[PDB]
């Protein structure tokens, strides 16, 4: 039904034994998403902070 | 003699007029989403006209513990409470003033309630987190009162102390 995919599809072993795929043009991971620290109120522990 | 005593116990219920009007409405101003008034109990909008109770207590254990101190008004109540005791106990020892002793516990009491409120009313300004309500500022003026109350109350109490001593003799 397609020619080629241009897509973000994940390289698998089991994607590999049916079709074929080229070199990566981009490497990436698994990263840690958190907001982003912004100000919190201290109070009491401003005493002797 | 019954002018200090007079003006004291008027100084006193003036003070706890001031308080019940500050526990009752209008004690902050903060604009909602247009300016509101605040009574510690429940929000009112200056649609328009609408009141609800907005002391809600939800959206380390010291946050939880100041939450819950500022819900439901646990230090101005109690505050006022000890106000009405030290005011029942100055009418108690303004009439058959048997025991000299007790108008400085009653003293001792109303300092302590004057404190009380002032720690009360530092927790609300704490919790607050753009204009005040009229309540706080009578408060305020109330605690100034009771401040004045407290003082001319020790010392007619040290004066009676001092004349019992110069009778004893
Ligand atoms: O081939 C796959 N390609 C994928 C491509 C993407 C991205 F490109 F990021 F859109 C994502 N997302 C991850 C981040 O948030 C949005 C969706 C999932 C993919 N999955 C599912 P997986 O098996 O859980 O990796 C695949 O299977």
């Amino acid at each position: 039904k397609a020619d080629i995919a241009i897509a973000p599809l994940t390289i698998t072993l089991v994607r590999e034994e049916v079709i074929d795929f080229s070199k990566p043009f981009m490497s990436l991971g698994i990263s840690i998403m958190i907001k982003k620290p912004q100000k919190s109120k201290p109070g009491v522990f401003s005493f002797l902070d | 003699r019954g002018v200090q005593m007079l003006l004291t116990t008027v100084g006193a219920f003036a003070a706890f007029s001031l308080m019940t009007i500050a526990v009752g409405t209008d004690y902050w101003l903060y604009s909602r989403g247009v300016m509101t008034h605040s009574g510690l109990w429940r929000t009112c909008c200056l649609f328009k006209g609408l009141c609800k109770q907005i002391d809600h207590f939800p959206e380390d254990t010291a946050e939880y513990f100041l939450r819950a101190v500022r819900a439901s008004s646990i230090f101005p109540i109690l505050s006022v409470i000890l106000l009405f005791m030290g005011g029942l106990c100055i009418a108690a020892s303004e009439f058959y003033k048997t025991r000299h002793n007790i108008i400085l516990s009653a003293g001792i009491f109303f300092v302590s309630a004057g404190l009380s409120n002032i720690i009360g009313i530092i927790v609300y300004i704490s919790a607050n987190a753009y204009s005040y309500g009229w309540s706080f500022y009578f408060g305020a003026l109330s605690f100034i009162i009771a401040e004045m109350v407290g003082v001319l109350a020790v010392h007619m109490f040290i004066d009676r102390h001092k004349q019992l001593r110069a009778t004893a003799r």
